RNA sequence: GCAUGUUGGAACAAUGUAGGUAAGGGAAGUCGGCAAGCCGGAUCCGUAACUUCGGGAUAAGGAUUGGCUCUAAGGGCUGGCA
RNA sequence: UACCUGGUUGAUCCUGCCAGUAGCAUAUGCUUGUCUCAAAGAUUAAGCCAUGCAUGUCUAAGUACGCACGGCCGGUACAGUGAAACUGCGAAUGGCUCAUUAAAUCAGUUAUGGUUCCUUUGGUCGCUCGACUUGGAUAACUGUGGUAAUUCUAGAGCUAAUACAUGCCGACGGGCGCUGACCCCCUUCGCGGGGGGGAUGCGUGCAUUUAUCAGUGGUGACUCUAGAUAACCUCGGGCCGAUCGCACGCCCGGCGGCGACGACCCAUUCGAACGUCUGCCCUAUCAACUUUCGAUGGUAGUCGCCGUGCCUACCAUGGUGACCACGGGUGACGGGGAAUCAGGGUUCGAUUCCGGAGAGGGAGCCUGAGAAACGGCUACCACAUCCAAGGAAGGCAGCAGGCGC
RNA sequence: AGCGUAUAUUAAAGUUGCUGCAGUUAAAAAGCUCGUAGUUGGAUCUUGGGAGCGGCCGUCCCCUGCUCGGCGCCGGCCCGAAGCGUUUACUUUGAAAAAAUUAGAGUGUUCAAAGCAGGCCGCCUGGAUACCGCAGCUAGGAAUAAUGGAAUAGGACCGCGG
């Protein structure tokens, strides 16, 4: 197959490096992983030294960081939306390591309205019919409802994030190789990050 | 290479084993253990060349079912294992106990001990590893994992443990003017006080070790193993005590101990 | 005016998105007796490839040598020249080899013909095993 | 603009005129590859002998030739900028 | 040993070479009384091999109803030897030779802070808050057979594991934080404010990842380790002893020492790989060369156990060399060394002592920690073997020895 | 119990010449000058003084500083330790430089090629050195060849003020 070698070119001057044995075991290189979205299902590899290393092939969960609290969840993870260098892997959806996903936004939306107790998303005209949180909402003690006023003072959210819990479609990035570990971690776009990569889809789109 | 490898050249080996080139071809291949592969001599060739003993290698193998050799706290019973520095051999039947110390010159000394001085023995330490809930685990010179230390053992201080127990007695604190057996390179098996200390970014720093005869030389901060507080040793040591003398003293102490003797 | 890639840069240490209501910049000592310039500080440069802001160990021998190209860009080309003595005839013989040595962007002015340090380092490319650790001028040009 | 150019209908002999198709060999027939037949355009790589250095040269030679649906690159007007 | 003679002319001095002269390591020829040692398919033929061989191992401490044998008092299977096996380790070293091979290998020198590592040693083997031991396939054996024929084979009767899987008694009754009903205390007429005890539920050990805050020990140097918070624990799945053996004892059913093996994680030994500075044979009837099927750099991915256009998209048009880059040849593996030899120099090195290469020429591959292994696997070509003409199989530049030279 | 001969090769050579070649008449100065790399290159920057022991002559000591502390002593002096005080080549020293090999301490294999042995009526030793040019590192001095200061003054220093 092919394998990393540097006497296979040429030298820095022009001269021909010329080899002086055959193949070797350790000189072996694999193709490519290239996992997609789907159901749960990764191949095991054997490598040198003893180890395993865990390809991925199709996989719709994944572990994303929201970096002011500093809490991940596991969310599940819906549609490919940009690459910076390769623009053929924006139409195809093939994972790779820093690639921008949209993932959903219930989990982190539980997790605020169960710990802050605020409504989180719930555009205006929709109430919660099945009536479940509103009573862990209302209901509380007199010294611990100063605390849950301290707990909501400090609780200020940015609109361009206001927007994506309004939609429902968190954006987020790939920090961990799906091929080399096997987990898809990642980490949740905020700030100026977040704008530059939006810059990005509406240069792209108009 | 393939692999690793099985057999040993005679030729292929240090100065100081004393190895002759007409008795042998393949060399004993001592086996992996605590100490490195140049620095230790094999429990074989420590009774059939150097003691004198045995002559086959088959009487070795009889000798070593019976459980007769003890090596520094436990009851060895392998020809080919690594027997470096500061190790302590044990013979219960004999009763006698030996201490492998360097001599003068570049070979090994066979010096008899006290079973009072082969309970202990002396010892270096290399580093301090952090456990994974703040654990110190100490790193001595062969590998001997004994954690949750004294505080004020250092890197450079050196520590006098037990054998049947593991446990430190004393410590040598690394401070100017204190004894030193200097053991690698050209200058191995020196006594000499430290008087100087010069330090170097980078590289290893360099010590200018003096013995109290008129004699100095530097060595790098590798070879540095101290034995005792300044001028008061804890061990025995045998003849010769690192006095490095000349060698056209050395054939007039010989010529002065031919004349004596006759 | 930084990030003119399509990717997004950034260093790996510094965090830019915590609760709040300039950024700090992030750096390390190299060590050996050596100091940090004032621009190195004051700056906003972003490059993965410095000893000081960035990752990479420099260790082993440390050499010497003069600037000559300033053409590519965040590298530099260097050329050694030195002597040796032959034992037959006991003369001297001329030797010299050039390296490619990367540049750090705190080194703003820089001209050619100054005396540059190299340090030995990981392999960040092909023929590049050195990084710059610092640029002395040559007799005069005070302008 | 025209109603097949001094005529219409019928069957489909041989031998004529003009065309093509032809298993296999491929100028071995004949002064005579005569006639007849093959190659054919575009893109890309690449090119000898001799030379009045201009030609050879398209030398000799090779690979590709659809449908459907996408991505990237190159401009004017107004008030570093939209 | 820092050293000489003769020869061009009718005759004499210079230059010029020739004739010898003294060695080393190969063959040939004469002769070869003894003894200590003692080389010998390296030169052309890394071309092919008739013949025999070069890789096996049990202790009471893995599995033994082979009577193949054995103690008899057999009955609680079990004294022991024990063919043939399963299971575990080595088989990845050694020897041969210089074709290929001239910044390549190899010699002082060093770093992996940018990674792995069999075995041994030292730890680790009641940290988790949850069956007086559960399950079925099979090797060895017997028996029906085919095949010119292979160290080529199946259906049946069977049976075991330190082989394959699922998962318990105890430690274990209580702590750590998130959730918190509700009560109670101090001041105020009371709400408001402050401070302790606390019903119920959740997770709560190491291995792995993501990301924030803080900063015990050490390094010339941390984005090394560690502290806190929040989740991950991949079914192609990290650990959390459903193991074997010799003599043995004290208290109402329970209790305990001396062994072998294995395992989450770490140090160490043995190494391999990766590096940087310096050194090399000739030739200018070789002066320009290298490239968009990367030549010189960067950003972001892939891959590798790590650090690298190694491979990918987009930008820049670079880089080396007259101190001989590049190409061609070498009757060229490299170094330590050997010979003649004044001092200086010349030639050879394939060889034991060190490092790399490969098993007719290539191509690709399994297994195991370690192999592109070679007396490991498969395909093509050449050489080339048996045959019921249906088909099968091999690669001595190993030991002795042969063919051609 | 050793030689003649043949094939590769060394000294003889100052008949290849750094030690150590010639160029009028023997072969060897381009017909001739200019000319870029390369070689090499005028002079020139601290010139002896103080103390001791002998017979002006040989020896011996002196002619870059300030943070932390111990031979200490009475706000001060001495010295102990880290830091830094343009840069080379050469020279002095140290670290480091597998064995065998070359010279060889010891050395009755009866001598030698050897070898690291062995000898005294229970014991004692030796089993080293020279060799390892160049490459990298550490410690002294500044003769030799380069090397920099301030002259469109953004030259030092000492007291400063915002």
């Amino acid at each position: 197959g092919i394998s990393r070698d540097n006497w296979h070119k040429r030298r820095k001057t022009g001269g021909k490096r010329k080899p002086y044995h055959k193949k070797r075991k350790y000189e072996l290189g694999r193709p490519a992983a290239n996992t997609k979205i789907g159901p749960r299902r990764i191949h095991t590899v054997r490598v040198r030294g003893g180890n395993k290393k865990y390809r991925a092939l199709r996989l719709d969960v994944g572990n994303f960081s929201w970096g002011s609290e500093c809490c991940t969840r596991k969310t599940r993870i819906i549609d490919v939306v940009y690459n910076a260098s390769n623009n053929e892997l924006v139409r195809t959806k093939t994972l790779v390591k820093n690639c921008i996903v949209l993932i959903d936004s219930t989990p982190y939306r539980q997790w605020y309205e169960s710990h802050y107790a605020l409504p989180l998303g719930r555009k205006k005209g929709a109430k919660l019919t099945p009536e479940e949180e509103e009573i862990l909402n209302k209901k509380r003690s007199k010294k611990i409802q100063k605390k849950y006023d301290e707990r909501k003072k400090n609780a200020k959210i940015s609109s361009l994030l206001e927007e994506q819990f309004q939609q429902g479609k968190l954006l987020a990035c790939i920090a961990s190789r799906p091929g080399q570990c096997g987990r898809a971690d990642g980490y949740v776009l905020e700030g100026k990050e977040l704008e530059f990569y939006l810059r990005k889809i509406k240069a792209r789109k108009g | 290479a393939r692999g690793p490898k099985k057999h040993l050249k005679r030729v292929a080996a240090p100065k100081h084993w004393m190895l002759d080139k007409l008795t042998g071809v393949f060399a004993p291949r001592p086996s992996t253990g605590p100490h490195k592969l140049r620095e230790c001599l094999p429990l074989i060739i420590f009774l059939r060349n150097r003691l004198k003993y045995a002559l086959t290698g088959d009487e070795v193998k009889k000798i070593c079912m019976q459980r007769f050799i003890k090596i520094d706290g436990k009851v060895r019973t392998d020809i080919t294992y690594p027997a470096g520095f500061m190790d302590v051999i044990s013979i219960d039947k004999t009763g006698e106990n030996f201490r492998l110390i360097y001599d003068t010159k570049g070979r090994f000394a066979v010096h008899r001990i006290t079973p009072e001085e082969a309970k202990y023995k002396l010892c270096k330490v290399r580093k301090i590893f952090v456990g994974t809930k703040g654990i110190p685990h100490l790193v001595t010179h062969d590998a001997r994992t004994i954690r949750y230390p004294d505080p004020l053992i250092k890197v450079n201080d050196t520590i006098q443990i037990d054998l049947e127990t593991g446990k430190i007695t004393d410590f040598i604190k690394f401070d100017t003017g204190n004894l030193c057996m200097v053991t690698g390179g050209a200058n191995l098996g020196r006594i000499g006080v430290i008087t100087n200390r010069e330090r170097h970014p980078g590289s290893f720093d360099v010590v200018h070790v003096k013995d109290a005869n008129g004699n100095s030389f530097a060595t790098r901060l590798s070879n540095i193993f101290v034995i005792g507080k300044g001028n008061k040793p804890w061990i025995s040591l045998p003849r010769g005590k690192g006095i490095r003398l000349t060698i056209a003293e050395e054939r007039d102490k010989r010529l002065a101990a031919k004349q004596s003797s006759g | 005016d930084i990030q003119t890639e399509r990717a997004y840069q950034k260093q790996p240490t510094i965090f830019q998105n915590k609760k709040r209501v300039k950024l700090p910049r992030y750096y390390k000592n190299i060590g050996l007796g050596f100091k940090t310039p004032k621009e190195a500080i004051e700056g906003t440069y972003i490059d993965k490839k410095c000893p000081f802001t960035g990752n990479v160990s420099i260790r082993g021998r440390i050499l010497s040598g003069v600037v000559t190209k300033m053409k590519m860009q965040r590298t530099i080309v260097i050329r050694r020249d030195y002597l040796h003595y032959i034992r037959k005839y006991n003369r001297f013989e001329k030797r010299h080899k050039n390296m490619s040595v990367h540049l750090s962007p705190c080194f703003r002015d820089v001209q050619i013909g100054d005396i540059v340090t190299v340090g030995e380092c990981r392999p960040l490319s092909k023929t590049v095993r050195f990084n710059v650790l610092k640029v002395t001028k040559a007799a005069g040009t005070k302008k």
